[PDB]
């Protein structure tokens, strides 16, 4: 909500609370998502200010606090800041920002990430360009300088980050993304490339230096309907963990396919369906294997903009014999949301 | 940087508040017509407490270096600041007191064994050392307190020393001769009850007393806890990769003086080297007496006796385990035979209905059939297993006879030998 | 304070800061409460929205940040989220909520927990039904559908929580509470029952599976006066720790008695007195023992709703020879509060 | 920004986001400041309420969340609460507050701490009187009871804090500060003295119990100009770390000199210059050595009060052979800030 809108400056505090639970057979080790209480509250602030008629500056930040934790030593577990960046939007040439934000490839991957709780699994966090990461500088052009409506492009540089774990580390990178929206239809294509750090190479899985991700997305959204299909391929970019070996690393090659079809009703209802698949290739000692392979069937009732309820049933088609200890169990989630 | 901007000194305040009142600021009107809206309406409020209560009440429900046991060799990965060790005050467990008492009345007793194959899995650089600590009073005849500060080497009744035996390096408690170790004072450090001993030829041994947490014994895949605590002869080269010292604390610390040995983890090449030199030294020591037979035999027959003793011990172990396996399988059999008697009583029970196809009981009859045939197969399996266990047990029973005849022969040999 | 009240939706940001200190003989290990500076600030947001005349949805979240900690690795110590839930209030049938909230038994124990700083010791947190916990679904009726004024009832289901510590873990549970308020007088009764997890049973202390709590409360508040008396008994529900053994678990049996008498003045003053006692029975190896036995004598000056000061002196009657290493020392606390 | 100013109570939520980066030759181990992404967002609330015409109460709290951290185990690294206190302002006698706040000596050291990013290194946090600490009780007088305009004085008592580390621990302390502002000119003098705890003595470096700090500051700020010069001397108070020995402690003696000269332009520009030096003496085994010795050259463009950008290039004059493993490398930082 807008709390301060004065002196050519506007502040929008946006925050929400989600009472959530995950069910599944057993304790939930083999369940796709998990099991138990997943209640969480997120708080964030967005702010703008028109410095000049043609120049305005904006700053946005978001944090996530988990309620599932107890009041003991594990209170802070899972608590983090999702987005924290700033930037300026010129009139027509475009806009440039820097901070902790989604990677260009996420721009392409947004079409599939419309699910209530699950979805966008390929867009892992702290990964090169698919998810939200820290140390990105992005420039964006809207409508190609206002020349052609609906065709917009973005470019992003990624400063190297040397962290403790290869999972959270990266190196110098570059990327770009383009999105053309016409008459409701939408098309997108994104590509990102970066160098893996020594820690990443030292990992048992994964091979090569150029960590590469790219994705293509198509959609049609109108009349309370939303169709989307994103196909993305990556090299030495997707994270992978082996329970049998209890060893992690990256995938020499990966193809991911995502499909979404959601309908919306006037009476605050929105049924959704989603297919997903991810196959890794050239795995060290495991050949080709499927990381995730499932259907979605869910729904969402929108009481209003500020109140909603939803349910999602994930039909995990992955088999138990998968050579990476992946969860071969179905799952379900039920959530209720208040948001201001 | 940038903190100075604004940041008034002195008191802190910005501007005038909208209204005067601390708790009563609004617009106006009192005397109410009850209308809820008119000019004579007082509240001028609505949606009073539409939301539900949220935990009414104050809600302030309540209010806003594990030590290594003494005598148990353990791995310490070094730092730049040296090794880290944390001793306790609690006196050494029954184990070590036992061993040292036995040993009081060069031989020794093996505490632990080292396995480079495993030690490198966690410490690939092979930098890790093996620290061991005892309370000085149990080692030294003259308390370390009542000792001149000039003495650098205090005499000791036992030591913790690296040896090379049966193709492995192992940490063990030695004794039985005049021995004596460095004595060094423990400078303190920032941490409370934490000192720095520096033993010549070892790394900085930074100690830390802790009598709050109950003592622990650390368990590392390389370092084993050799159950066999028999007295064996010790290495001629014992200690060739060990540095120990009695460490004393400053007078205003109240910490008892502690003995600490720090042994290197040998690589397998260095272990073949130690074994070899040990064999050469055993060769040397062998003869030089009146003749080779007089002494060499002395040694071969005492070693052979000690081995036959180990054989007896392991045989007895096998026989106490085989007695329990036997009794267990026997009772499993008994149980399954009672279950069989039960099912066959249930079949005598419902035998009546065996040729009565339209009665309740004639269901329970075939059911008891199933039960009995199962319980019978079960009994057969328990019989097989019991037979097998009886075989193993008899074999063990003979193994003991043979092994203790062998001990008797080797002890007679070792007598004849010791006489010559 | 209400910051956003628009579009039939209202947001109340509520937060306060407390400069606090505890005094006691010695370092404060044996002190009832502790010793030193215990300043802390709490921030939270409440939100409502009337979807329909007869149906409204609400969400509330609260966090507590401690200032006593340093800026090093221990900055986050004692920082947590107390409440985070949502729910909807129908006109008359009642209301249903879910999230992280107080347990029904807290409703009964609220009468005694009116002290400025201390109080409600029996109402431990992350305990079955006495304190605020995560994973509860609660239904509440006010005045029995408007049939009988002042008589309201609530029911609560508790999803199982398998945490690392038995102190913070639980299992499936249920509970109910009834409260009749008439002409200022008040009566309440609450009962809760749940199953202990393997970790709880595995604890050295404590025995059995059925963890049971229940409580009865009486009060009269009027004429600037507040009298209250809550008696609660529990089995295998209260946590207990032995300093001599440095071992914890739960209490096979516990009786708790709380009594409060507070007067309030027109000139922002409220002196308070409180007696308290809790005796555990069938303790493993300690038989029956007293966990807490103390008097309260304190006061609170209310400069205004947003500013207040207070003091509380706790006469700990526990003896030093207590068979659980419990603090047998008195204590005192002095606090100043700002709140919006 | 002021979000709620009603009922004689006013709340000013103030928070900002900073997209920041540090550059330097090499990995950045020896760089003055460091290297990489240092983006962070701070949130805080200030509140006042005029209880009486002559008596008002105020409460202020601030927290800092770092965004440079990852979403793994290191999410909370660098996250802390800077300020959390309250207090009351009487009409003329002065004002008295308590909580977690800046130490009196910080008042003197504020003049130099005008740099965009670097600066105020001597004003370490959780240090006796130079930086912000918890457990202070302060009284302040403005214009000496309104007797002499521009001359104000403050006194502060420091409750002992027994923490795990000597770096973050302290004991009973006292201090005072006086500031006279006349016609743009400003003069200040502050002194603080306290006793070191036993844990502090245990440090290898440092000797004695009386940890003492004091400082004198001069400035002239007006006409878009700001000059400042703070000279401070301390005994057994400043922290020092030896990388070669990997051992820390305190400085038996320390002299610090800070000088700043910044100009501001009407068109949102502010070039800045800063000289700095700190020499420790009678160090145990290191004699006398210089902890910091560098020049600053930087600038800041102020788009408006709520939006700004800045840069700072630090010419580190420290030599590599310095006897404390101090970073003898230059550094630079570039930052962009949004703040409400």
């Amino acid at each position: 909500a807008e709390i301060y809108n004065k002196d050519g400056n506007k502040v929008d505090l946006y925050g929400k609370a989600v009472g959530l639970h995950y069910f599944s057979k057993g304790n939930g080790e083999n369940s796709y998502g998990g099991n138990g209480d997943m209640t969480y509250a997120r708080l964030g602030f967005k702010g703008e200010t028109q410095i000049n008629s043609d120049l305005t500056g904006y700053g946005q930040w978001e944090y996530n606090f988990q309620g599932n934790n107890s009041e003991g030593a594990d209170a802070q577990t899972g608590n983090k800041t999702r987005l924290a960046f700033a930037g300026l939007k010129y009139a027509d040439v475009g806009s440039f920002d820097y901070g902790r934000n989604y990677g260009v490839v996420y721009d392409a991957l947004g079409y599939t990430d419309m699910l209530p709780e699950f979805g966008g699994d390929t867009a892992y966090s702290d990964d090169f360009f698919v998810g939200r990461v820290g140390g990105v500088a992005t420039y964006r052009n809207s409508n190609f300088f206002g020349l052609v409506d609906g065709l917009n492009f973005a470019v992003q540089y990624l400063g190297k980050n040397e962290r403790d774990t290869a999972r959270r580390s990266n190196g110098d990178g570059v990327g770009g993304s383009i999105s053309y929206e016409y008459e409701g239809f939408g098309i997108v294509g994104a590509y990102g490339a970066a160098d893996r750090t020594n820690l990443q190479e030292a990992q048992p899985l994964g091979n090569g230096k150029k960590a590469e991700q790219w994705a293509t997305g198509l959609k049609y959204d109108a009349n309370n309907i939303y169709l989307a299909a994103n196909y993305g391929e990556t090299r030495n970019a997707t994270p992978i963990t082996n329970k049998f070996t209890n060893t992690s690393g990256f995938a020499n090659k990966t193809q991911d396919v995502l499909l979404v079809a959601q309908y919306q009703f006037d009476f605050g209802l929105r049924p959704s369906i989603a297919y997903t698949k991810s196959k890794a290739k050239d795995v060290e000692g495991i050949g080709d294997v499927d990381l995730v392979n499932y259907f979605e069937v869910g729904a969402t009732y929108y009481f209003n903009k500020n109140m909603s309820t939803y349910v999602d049933y994930i039909i995990n088609q992955i088999d138990s014999d998968n050579k990476l200890g992946v969860g071969s169990d179905d799952t379900v989630a039920v959530g209720i949301v208040y948001q201001f | 940087g940038g903190d100075g901007r604004g940041h008034n000194t002195g008191a802190h305040s910005t501007s005038g508040n909208i209204n005067g009142g601390p708790t009563g600021i609004g617009v106006s009107g009192g005397c109410s017509d009850g209308s809820g809206w008119s000019s004579e309406n007082n509240p001028w409020g609505g949606g009073s407490g539409s939301g539900i209560h949220w935990g009414g009440g104050s809600g302030r429900g309540n209010g806003g270096a594990a030590p290594v046991a003494f005598g148990f060799p353990a791995l310490s990965t070094p730092g730049a600041g040296g090794l880290a060790v944390s001793i306790s005050a609690s006196e050494l467990s029954a184990a070590i007191a036992g061993i040292i008492a036995k040993l009081k009345k060069p031989f020794g007793v093996v505490l632990s064994s080292l396995i480079p194959s495993e030690i490198a899995k966690d410490d690939p650089n092979m930098m890790s050392k093996i620290v061991t600590s005892l309370p000085a009073d149990d080692i030294t005849e003259s308390p370390v307190s009542s000792l001149p500060l000039d003495k650098a080497t205090v005499n000791v009744n036992v030591r913790v020393v690296d040896d090379v035996k049966d193709e492995r390096q192992n940490i063990s408690v030695v004794s039985g001769v005049p021995m004596s170790v460095p004595v060094v004072d423990a400078k303190p450090t920032e941490r409370p009850g934490v000192f720095t001993a520096s033993i010549p030829g070892a790394p900085v041994l930074n100690i830390s007393v802790n009598d709050s947490t109950p003592a622990v014994q650390t368990l590392s895949p390389g370092v084993t806890n050799n159950t066999d605590k028999d007295v064996r002869p010790a290495g001629f080269t014992q200690g060739g990769n060990t540095r120990d010292a009695v460490i004393r604390f400053p007078k205003d610390s109240g910490h008892n003086a502690v003995y600490v040995s720090v042994s290197d983890v040998l690589s397998p090449d260095q272990v073949k080297q130690r074994q070899d030199e040990e064999n050469r030294r055993q060769q040397e020591w062998d003869a030089t007496h009146p003749v080779e037979a007089a002494e060499r035999n002395y040694e071969r027959a005492r070693a052979e006796l000690n081995q036959a003793n180990e054989d007896v011990a392991r045989n007895q172990e096998r026989q106490a385990k085989a007695v329990q396996v036997y009794n267990s399988r026997k009772s499993e059999l008994d149980a399954a035979n009672k279950t069989l008697a039960d099912a066959i009583a249930e079949i005598k029970q419902f035998n009546r209905f065996a040729h009565d196809p339209m009665a309740g009981g004639h269901r329970m009859w075939q059911m008891a059939g199933l039960k009995a045939q199962r319980a019978q197969t079960d009994v057969n399996n328990k019989q097989a297993a019991f037979d097998a266990a009886a075989k193993e047990k008899s074999d063990a029973d003979a193994a003991l006879s043979a092994a203790q005849e062998r001990r008797k022969q080797k002890e007679n040999k070792e007598k004849d030998a010791k006489d010559k």
